[PDB]
């Protein structure tokens, strides 16, 4: 045997109705309920027996079940309601509960976004441990796809390269940070580091100088 | 006021075992079921099993059923989850769940549908299986700046270098500052040790006069840290 | 209306 099978996407744009159905064989006898699960957060129902909401959760999403089939619908689509949701309900065969795959709602049209760089220096304590780290970081962009390039002076730098993948943020926009990591003697011996960001067709370059 | 506290993370070795603990508060321990799932980096939700809060009776899913036991505290009000043969496709994030629906049918009543009682959840537990020893992390301060600054906002946080396993929790001012605060996703380096930064954009006005303490708990080697940032001499 | 698991060996019909 049994289970629970929902598409793994589903794209829909901004203001009109997204739907995301779950099938199983049981559906007819068993209730289905709906997780809403964003990016870096714990699970959240949305949709219990079939089709009533827990108190606390906007009335455009909406559930059905019939036959084999169990519906979510997200009635005028934020582009807050991008998440992964999935349904859940009873295996009686195997007297067990299950989950379904997960489905990634995609909201379209979503518009570029340029990304905010800060640039961190050294502390002067990690610097006191006979090290020294640069950080940059990156946030507000969107698509979540962006190029990271380091410069000593105007040279591109070589190595002690460390650059996270962007993740989506809580404002659905993406978030990365890349990090640095020299010796104090090399921190101390150039005129300035610089953390080059670009994303499509935009770059913001940030930079710091030893004191 | 209904709650689940689940015990902190830690670091395994393949083919040891773990023992999570989901502490209730909040209500009836006796009257409800506590779920387990999990969750692989990137992959779904999985059912493991749930177990009663008053008998113990447990179930399990087919998928765990050798590895998996289950247990409870009637007075500690805490439930377990035990997992052995651990492999790496075990690291994952373990949630504790209570039951939709309390128990009203046990007791002597003629029929009566019990009510949907919430969606309650625990915080979860990483649990990393790894070879690799525990680390601490050395917390650095990042100062605010003027080449740091944008307007009536200014950036100053908190970096959190060198450390294993995940997580790392990150707060402000001992949670009093919430507003404005974005702790970034941890960069796995190439030595195998992992580092966060976490960053506040507050009023570039105050920095004379606010304290700005970042609060950084590493579960996994009983470590907390706190720094406070102050703007430097420049 | 639906068949309801409390727990295990619970069951609502």
């Amino acid at each position: 045997s049994y289970e629970l099978t929902q598409p793994p996407s589903v794209s829909v744009s901004p203001g009109q109705t997204a739907r995301i159905t779950c099938s199983g064989d049981a559906l007819p006898k068993e209730y289905a309920y709906w997780y809403q699960q964003k990016s870096g957060q714990a699970p959240v129902l949305v949709i219990y027996e079939d089709t009533r909401r827990p108190s606390g959760i906007p009335e455009r999403f909406s559930g059905s079940s019939s036959g084999t089939m169990a519906t979510l619908t997200v009635s005028g689509a934020h582009v807050d309601d991008e998440a992964d949701y999935y349904c859940y309900s009873r295996d009686t065969s195997a007297n067990q509960w299950v989950f379904g795959g997960g489905t990634k709602l995609t909201v379209l049209g979503q518009p570029k976004a340029a990304p905010s760089v800060t640039l961190f220096p050294p502390s002067s304590e990690e610097l006191q441990a006979n090290k020294a780290t640069l950080v940059c970081l990156i946030s507000d962009f969107y698509p979540g796809a962006v190029t990271v390039a380091w410069k000593a002076d105007s040279s591109p730098v070589k190595a002690g390269v460390e650059t996270t993948t962007p993740s989506k943020q809580s404002n659905n926009k993406y978030a990365a940070s890349s990090y640095l990591s020299l010796t104090p003697e090399q921190w101390k011996s150039h005129r300035s580091y610089s953390c080059q960001v670009t994303h499509e067709g935009s770059t913001v370059e940030k930079t710091v100088a030893p004191t | 006021q209904v709650q689940l506290v689940q015990s902190g993370a830690e670091v395994k070795k393949p083919g040891a075992s773990v023992k999570v603990s989901c502490e209730a508060s909040g209500y009836t321990f006796a009257k409800f079921a506590i779920h387990w799932v999990r969750q692989a980096p990137r992959q779904g939700l999985e059912w493991m099993g749930w177990i009663n809060g008053d008998d113990g009776k447990t179930e399990y899913s087919q998928k765990f059923q050798d590895r998996v036991t289950m247990t409870r505290d009637t007075s500690a009000s805490t439930v377990y989850m035990e997992l052995s043969s651990l492999r790496s496709e075990d690291t994952a994030l373990y949630y504790c769940a209570r039951a939709m629906y309390p128990d009203t049918v046990t007791g002597n009543d003629n029929p009566a549908p019990p009510p949907f009682e919430g969606d309650y959840w625990g915080q979860g537990t990483l649990v990393t299986v790894s070879s690799a020893s525990t680390k601490g992390p050395s917390v650095f301060p990042l100062a605010p700046s003027s080449k740091s600054t944008s307007g009536g906002t200014a950036a100053l946080g908190c970096l959190v270098k060198d450390y294993f396993p995940e997580p790392v929790t990150v707060s402000w001012n001992s949670g009093a500052l919430t507003s404005g605060v974005h702790t970034f996703p941890a960069v796995l380096q190439s030595s195998g040790l992992y580092s966060l930064s976490s960053v506040v954009t507050v009023p570039s006005s105050s920095l004379g006069t606010q304290t700005y303490i970042c609060n950084v708990n590493h579960k996994p080697s009983n470590t907390k840290v706190d720094k406070r940032v102050e703007p430097k001499s420049c | 209306r639906k068949r309801i698991h409390i727990g295990p060996g619970r069951a609502f019909y």
